[PDB]
């Protein structure tokens, strides 16, 4: 049950922000 | 158990042939009769028990009687070598995970005793189910080496996020803890209890209550502040903390738990209980049931004694060493005193008759 | 090599208390004539009486033999319940055989001590038998019987209890 | 031949950016090492498919 | 055995298709470095390790209630952003620590000490053991001793011993060696130490020789140093914010105190003052009893006309004696020790020790 939950938000939430720094960090970070 | 007869065995039968749960009843029954004929010999149960799995009787479909059809007999035949190999084919017969950690166990109980390295490996490699776990306990016993590990080894296993690890190993440590301190767990448990979810809390407790049972004061420390802390902030709360305060201090205090005792034996009576108080006891947990079967664990529980006796044999004053009060009555609670004074037959632990030597010749 | 691998490699038991066993009874299983030289080095082990590292090592040769061949003279007593501590305890197989060959031997003479040792944790009758034969005190009987009645199946129920209790 | 051919190897073998020492602090089963590289940071690694 | 296996390359084979798929996601290659502060707002300035500050958002493995200040992690190169969490026994903690997780060293190896034994047992040993007497009479234990006296014979020995017997980890920090002659690193330094043990308890800290960070001088005017003064303070306010019934003894080995601080004794923490002395006859009888199982030796010797000739000495000069006196037996080519060849040793040693004379007697 918790483990299959936890698994699925991390990679969820990881595609969304990866695709949100990686946009700021356009200009040189 | 110690006075096992076949004319309930026949009159309880059919009805268990009958077959759903929530009426006859008698699927459950399976239960009381295999913790009743452990360790001996009786065939006629064996078969009767066999075929109507095998068969598939009556509403046979039910996963609650798969389970206790398998462990009926499993528990029942504890010490018989070959004949042994008929309860092998129904337990194999319906797979489990479950199942791969009990071929072990039943090679323990049948060929008598337990010393060889396979059969920690087998389960070792499953482990790194609530079953299997539960398993290095019944197994380690008979291993030199294996004791010592066992305590580390479910140390890790709480902490485990799953929420099937999270209420198998309490149960495991509410027995064990009551002779073997793990820091890293009762550390743990504090967090867990407050954990995301009314569930949990209920069974931190609880399980609090289990490792506390007969200990008290000292060492227990980190473990016993938890308890104090929580008392009521809910009707929940209250109810659950109050029946912890019971088994903390069950027996007066002063009970405790031991699968392998001092006078070199091991008992198969006690590892029948262990199991049959884990299909049940679940009232408050994950594969809920109902309130009463909690009672089934009390079969495990002992007095602590080392009971001195002097030339009589039978209750007489004779005296042995201080206690943590003074040097003891026969009778008076304590345990562990080896003595200066020479038995009749062995100097150990335990139940002793005593003699002292004529140079100072007495009743102690 | 040859006695080792001999004994593990049949799917019957192994244990006997016979005043036969050679490691080659019934069916053949060493050679008449390699056993009678392991047989000159056991009167070495009896006249070393130290029979700690000799019991470990005479497990490591798996035979039968050298136990029973060990004992026909000299202190039995200590000795012999040392031994029966030895066998089942220190190799990962469980050993039982050679202890129950050398009680054969044993038994002529008897000894209380050393049948103590054999009861508890067999829980094999003829053991029992022996520590109650030379116990003739209801008292020493009384210490015997619970330490017995700790071994809780066998010692439980009618058909044994009432019967000796 | 084989002249040609040897002061060719010797050309393209000294253009290099060069490579860092570094110490092994612990082997990792997942086929990564780590290693402490003397004048750079620390570093989690890929080995080589072929180590 | 046969029955893992079976088992096992199925089972291993679902898992490493998620484990590939995790693999993919979560990237490589990566810096390995360490937060500097975990921030809630999904964010963490981190300390590369190569030196500078990025500002980084963190990728969800973990929360930032899973993350601690001053955890090691995993860092891409992007900005480098918090892929996972990775454990800090590896990666740098630490002042001068050797470490000796149940240390060799015990009572028995060292023969009779028996009088100092027993002191250190009831300060360090019984609260660990048994909080019970502390608890019930309501006072609180030493955390603290002192053990006074010259290293290895003294002081070095019944600490190795004490650990081992609580089954506690012995870590010796050299006090002296962090005297570093930079203004400032003294006060980080101490604050590791501290740091490893909270993490890492039970622990016995053994500091060793504290007087060179343990100054505390009058002054830090007129070749007065101020880091020498500030490392000591450190020091000080950490112990007195650590106490503890059985989680941390702490011992102290010095041979001035005042030099430390009234403060560093704290008195209600160390109550304990154990100091080394020249053994008993007794004791003494126990060390050479001990020491000449080990040999093969004459019949003339005993250990009753050793002791005789003896004036009290230290364990470490009957040890010395020993490896002195089997060297004389050793170039005589054999392997009995007679009496005269002890007695030669315990001699030589001793006249070397004792360079400082004084007629007591007059």
């Amino acid at each position: 049950l918790k483990q299959t939950e936890n698994d699925l938000k991390d990679i969820e939430a990881r595609i969304k922000e990866k695709a949100g720094v990686k946009e700021s960090d356009t200009g040189l970070a | 158990a110690g006075s096992k007869n076949d004319e309930v065995l026949g009159l309880l039968l059919p009805i268990a042939a009958s077959t759903d749960l929530p009426i006859e009843t008698a699927a459950m029954a399976s239960l009381a009769l295999a913790h009743v004929f452990v360790g001996t010999c009786n065939g006629d149960i064996t078969t009767s028990i066999m075929d109507n799995f095998l068969e598939r009787t009556a509403i046979e479909l039910k996963t609650d009687w798969v389970r206790f059809l398998a462990l009926a007999l499993g528990i029942l035949y504890m010490g018989q070598g070959e004949q042994v190999d008929d309860v092998l084919e129904t337990i194999s017969a319906i797979e489990h995970p479950m199942t791969s950690a009990i071929e072990v166990l039943v090679g323990s109980c049948a060929y008598t005793g337990t010393g060889d390295v396979l059969l920690i490996q087998d389960l070792l490699h499953r482990l790194t189910l609530a079953y299997a776990v539960l398993g290095i306990a019944l197994i380690a016993l008979g291993e030199d080496i294996g004791k010592e590990m066992s305590l580390r080894h479910f140390g890790h296993l709480m902490h485990y996020g799953n929420e099937h690890i999270r209420r198998m190993v309490p149960l495991a440590m509410g027995i064990v803890s009551v002779s073997d301190p793990q820091m890293k767990v009762f550390d743990t448990l504090t967090r867990f209890s407050h954990d995301a979810d009314l569930e949990v809390s209920m069974n931190s407790i609880f399980a609090m209550g289990l490792c506390g049972a007969g200990t008290n004061n000292a060492r227990l420390a980190q473990l016993l502040r938890q308890l104090a802390s929580y008392y009521s902030r809910e009707q929940d709360a209250l109810f659950i903390t109050r029946l912890a305060q019971g088994l903390l201090h069950l027996g007066k205090g002063t009970m405790t738990m031991d699968v392998f005792n001092d006078a070199h034996v091991l008992n198969k009576v006690t590892l029948a209980s262990i199991l049959t108080t884990a299909v049940g006891l679940v009232s408050p947990s994950f594969m809920l049931k109902h309130h009463q079967l909690f009672y089934m664990l009390n079969a495990g529980i002992r007095p602590k004694f080392i009971l001195a006796l002097n030339d009589e044999g039978e209750p007489i004053k004779v005296n042995v060493r201080v206690g943590q009060p003074v040097l003891l009555n026969h009778g008076e609670r304590a345990e562990l005193e080896t003595d200066e004074y020479i038995s009749y037959t062995s100097h150990i632990e335990g139940v002793v008759i005593l003699k002292k030597n004529p140079d100072y010749r007495e009743e102690e | 090599d040859q006695v080792e691998k001999d004994a593990e490699d049949e799917t019957s038991s192994d244990g006997s208390k016979s005043d036969g066993s050679a490691a080659t009874s019934g069916f053949e299983f060493s050679k008449e004539d390699t056993l009678r030289l392991c047989l000159d080095i056991v009167p070495y082990f009896l006249k070393h009486n130290g029979e700690e590292d000799a019991v470990d090592l005479l497990l490591e040769i798996e035979s039968i033999d050298k136990l029973p061949q060990f004992v026909d003279e000299n202190t039995f007593q200590r000795v012999c319940q040392y031994m029966v501590a030895c066998v089942p305890l220190l190799p990962p197989p469980e050993d039982v055989a050679f202890l129950k060959t050398a009680y054969s031997i044993y038994l002529s003479q008897n000894e209380l001590t050393d049948a103590i040792a054999l009861a508890v944790r067999l829980g094999e009758e003829d053991m029992i038998r022996s520590v109650f034969d030379a116990t003739s005190d209801p008292v020493m009987h009384k210490q015997l019987a619970y330490i017995l009645a700790a071994q809780k199946t066998s010692f439980e129920y009618e058909g044994v209890q009432d019967i000796i209790g | 031949n084989d002249k040609v051919r040897f002061i060719k190897d010797e050309l393209r073998l000294l253009q290099e950016p060069g490579s860092y020492v570094g110490e092994v602090i612990k082997i990792v089963s997942d086929k990564k090492v780590l290693v402490k590289v003397q004048p750079e940071g620390k570093y989690i690694v890929d080995v080589a498919k072929d180590i | 055995f046969v029955s893992n296996s079976e088992i096992l390359k199925p089972f291993e084979k679902k898992q490493e298709e998620e484990k590939k798929q995790l693999e993919e996601i979560r990237g490589n290659p990566l810096s390995i470095g360490t937060l500097e502060e975990i921030i809630d707002d999904d964010h963490a300035i981190v300390t590369s390790p190569t030196m500078p500050d990025y500002y980084v958002s963190i990728l969800s493995f973990v929360d930032k209630e899973l993350l601690e200040p001053g955890c090691s992690v995993l860092l891409h190169h992007k900005t480098m952003s918090i892929v996972g969490v990775l454990q800090d026994d590896a990666d740098p903690m630490v002042s001068v620590m050797k470490m000796d997780k149940s240390p060799t060293e015990s009572y028995s190896d060292i023969g009779g000490l028996e009088s100092q034994i027993q002191e250190i047992k009831e300060s360090v040993e019984l609260p660990l053991t048994h909080p019970e007497l502390y608890e019930e009479m309501g006072i609180k234990p030493p955390k603290g001793v002192i053990l006074y006296g010259a290293p290895g014979t003294g002081k070095t020995l019944l600490a190795k011993a004490v650990a081992n017997q609580t089954s506690a980890t012995f870590l010796r920090i050299v006090g002296s060696e962090l005297i570093q002659k930079y203004l400032g690193d003294g006060p980080r330094l101490c604050r590791q130490i501290f740091k490893v043990a909270g993490e890492n308890a039970p622990s016995i800290v053994f500091i060793d020789e504290i007087d060179a960070i343990g100054t505390k001088r009058y002054d830090s005017n007129s070749g007065g140093e101020r880091e020498i003064q500030r490392t000591m303070l450190e020091l000080l306010n950490q112990l007195d914010g650590f106490d503890d019934r059985g989680d941390v003894k702490v011992i102290m080995a010095t041979n001035k105190i005042e030099t430390l601080d009234p403060a560093l004794i704290r008195p209600g923490r160390i109550d304990r003052k154990i100091l080394f002395e020249n053994p008993d006859l007794s004791t003494k009888k126990k060390i050479l009893g001990i020491h000449t199982s080990k040999m093969n030796l004459s019949e003339d010797v005993n250990l009753e006309t050793l002791v005789t000739t003896k004036d009290d000495l230290s364990g470490a000069d009957i040890q010395a004696m020993c490896t002195e006196a089997g060297l004389l037996a050793l170039r005589e080519r054999r392997m009995q020790v007679t009496a005269e060849d002890f007695k030669q040793a315990k001699e030589r040693v001793m006249k070397n020790k004792v360079e400082e004379n004084l007629e007591g007697l007059y």
